[PDB]
């Protein structure tokens, strides 16, 4: 008990859903992150290739073996607000660029 | 000097060399490079530093054939060499022909520590076309050897006396074209964990598996075939089992629209080679480097 | 000025299985019932179930 | 130029200075507090 090789897998594949994206977290063969997915179909994977990555040494895409799917990777949204405001006024103006 | 147990005390001589090979190792090609181990870049160069070879040194057979008597010399340096910090393997598939049925079988590797018992050895053994990789507690004879199927001989193999399953980490089957030519294969370690690649058809190499073991490896053994094999006393055959070491090196990939290796190019052999790393490019442009 | 930044919640796990499975209901579930007399025995290691 | 030192400067945030990693979500999530704190403190005088 507790030891040995033979263990129960049920208390890690639990979920075993993707959503479409809301800006959730991943731990993916081994490798963790945050961010939103879209479903992208991609032809450029192969039986040993499951991850897509970029030439800086990020996550683009994501090969999920128990459905046969590709999906991509995009980050979620971190900016600021500017804010204008007067001498004596009860609310700024916001603004929020792009 | 393999293992620590006593199997077979039968048809042991002492004496009856690794042949050298003037051939090298070609480069800007796609030989001896390997892909990632599950990543994938698409129209882009990349500078990674991995485990490859220098320059080209030359290789070493370490093929054992043995028709009915063994050796002892042949469990000994050199030829149970050190696995330093790696291995780049090139097998030549032995094809057979036996009532116009083909069969392709090849010799056996084993790597690890003396690990009698207590240590776990990552013995990968084809059989017929299928690559059996396990890594568990088997228990090395004094003097194991491998058997073939088609055109079998008067012994019988056996490497392991383990009557019991022990505890493994990972054991699978690959399957690879039974009609191939050449294989290459690539093994290394490196912060604890050890990392296989393989290929039985094209120019670079495939990945296998990485495995945690936690403890650093001490050596390697291809394990001899005695059975109707290479000797040409009745049919003309050859093998060829060539190694080479490894080395930590910084090279440069290409990878195409598709996402295979079309070039690569080390930054240690040149002066070309030199600035075609620091500009990241196959082609740089005109100026003055340091 | 900055905003809210929650922190996500309902992660996901992905990771390839090392060993195969045991399949135990195989052979729980076998065309053939052994007698009692009999009760074969399997043992069953370096697998998941 | 202008873009050249854009990428250089986003790129540090993949460099570990002496650290396990270069990410905090596994290191935070990997070992106790009380002894990743010199590893957050190699990271954050790197990138100052
Ligand atoms: C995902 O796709 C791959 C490739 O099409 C499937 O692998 C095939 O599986 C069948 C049935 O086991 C075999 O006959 C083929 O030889 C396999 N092809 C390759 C290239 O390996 C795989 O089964 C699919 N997975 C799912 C869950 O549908
Ligand atoms: C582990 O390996 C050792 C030898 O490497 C085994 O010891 C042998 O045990 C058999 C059976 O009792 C004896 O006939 C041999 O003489 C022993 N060898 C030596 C060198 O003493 C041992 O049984 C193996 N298993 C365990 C659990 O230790
Ligand atoms: C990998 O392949 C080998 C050989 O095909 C399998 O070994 C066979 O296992 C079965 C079941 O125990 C035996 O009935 C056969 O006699 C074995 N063959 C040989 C040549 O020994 C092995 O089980 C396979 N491994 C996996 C994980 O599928
Ligand atoms: C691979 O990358 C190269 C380098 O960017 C691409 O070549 C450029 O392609 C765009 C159009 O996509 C042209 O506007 C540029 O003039 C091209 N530059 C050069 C130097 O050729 C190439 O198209 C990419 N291949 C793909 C995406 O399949
Ligand atoms: C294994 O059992 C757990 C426990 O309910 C379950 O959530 C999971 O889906 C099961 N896995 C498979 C492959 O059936
Ligand atoms: C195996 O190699 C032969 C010869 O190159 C080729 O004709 C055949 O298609 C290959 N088979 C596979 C499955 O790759």
């Amino acid at each position: 008990i507790n030891s040995g090789t033979t263990c129960s897998n049920d208390l890690l594949y639990s979920n075993t859903e993707i959503s479409t994206g809301v800006c959730v977290n991943y731990d993916l063969y081994g490798i963790t992150g945050q961010g939103i997915f879209k479903e992208v179909s991609a032809a450029y994977y192969n039986n040993w290739q499951n991850l897509l990555y970029d030439s800086n040494g990020n996550i683009i895409g994501f090969k999920d073996f128990l459905t046969n799917k590709t999906y991509t990777i995009l980050p979620c949204y971190s900016g600021r607000v500017s804010a204008a405001f007067y001498q004596n006024s009860s609310s700024p103006a916001l603004l929020y660029r792009n | 000097v393999i293992g620590d147990f006593n199997c077979t005390n039968s048809f042991i001589n002492d004496y009856n060399i690794p042949r050298i090979s003037e051939d090298v190792v070609d480069v800007s090609l796609g030989l001896g490079t390997y892909y990632v181990l599950n990543r994938v870049y698409l129209n882009t160069t990349l500078l990674f530093t991995g485990y490859f070879p220098k320059s080209g040194a030359n290789f070493r057979d370490l093929a054992l054939k043995g028709s009915i008597y063994l050796s002892t010399l042949w469990y000994k340096p050199p030829f149970l060499s050190d696995f330093n910090n790696g291995i780049f393997s090139k097998v030549k598939n032995t094809k057979l022909y036996v009532n116009n049925t083909l069969y392709s079988e090849f010799s056996t590797i084993v790597i690890g520590s003396v690990f009698v018992n207590t240590s776990y050895t990552i013995v990968v053994q084809p059989h017929n076309g299928i690559l059996e990789i396990t890594a568990c507690q088997y228990t090395m004879c004094e003097y194991p050897h491998t058997v073939c199927k088609s055109k079998g001989s008067i012994r019988n193999e056996s490497w392991h006396i383990d009557s019991s399953e022990p505890l493994c980490l990972f054991k699978k089957n690959f399957t690879y074209n039974v009609s191939a030519d050449w294989l290459y294969f690539h093994f290394y370690q490196e912060r604890g964990v050890f990392y296989a690649y393989y290929a039985d058809v094209g120019m670079p190499t495939t990945f296998l598996f990485s495995l945690y073991l936690g403890t650093i490896l001490s050596h390697y053994y291809v394990m001899p075939l005695t059975c109707n094999a290479i000797s040409s006393n009745t049919d003309n055959e050859t093998l060829e089992y060539w190694v080479t070491p490894l080395s930590r090196r910084q090279y440069l990939l290409n990878f195409d629209e598709h996402g295979v290796i079309t070039n690569a190019v080390d930054c240690s052999s040149s002066f070309l080679s030199e600035i075609q790393c620091k500009t990241q490019s196959f082609a740089p442009n005109t100026g003055v480097y340091d | 000025l900055s905003g809210f930044t929650v922190k996500p919640v309902a992660t996901v796990y992905r990771r390839i299985p090392n060993l195969p499975d045991c399949d135990i209901d195989n052979w729980l579930n076998n065309v053939s019932v052994p007698s009692p007399l009999n009760w074969e025995r399997r043992i069953f290691s370096n697998c998941n179930f | 130029a202008n873009a050249q030192a854009l990428n250089s400067l986003l790129q540090q945030l993949f460099n570990k200075f002496g650290a396990i990693s270069s990410s905090l979500q596994e290191i935070l999530s990997r070992l106790d507090p009380p002894e990743a704190q010199v590893q957050i403190d190699r990271l954050i005088n790197g990138r100052l």
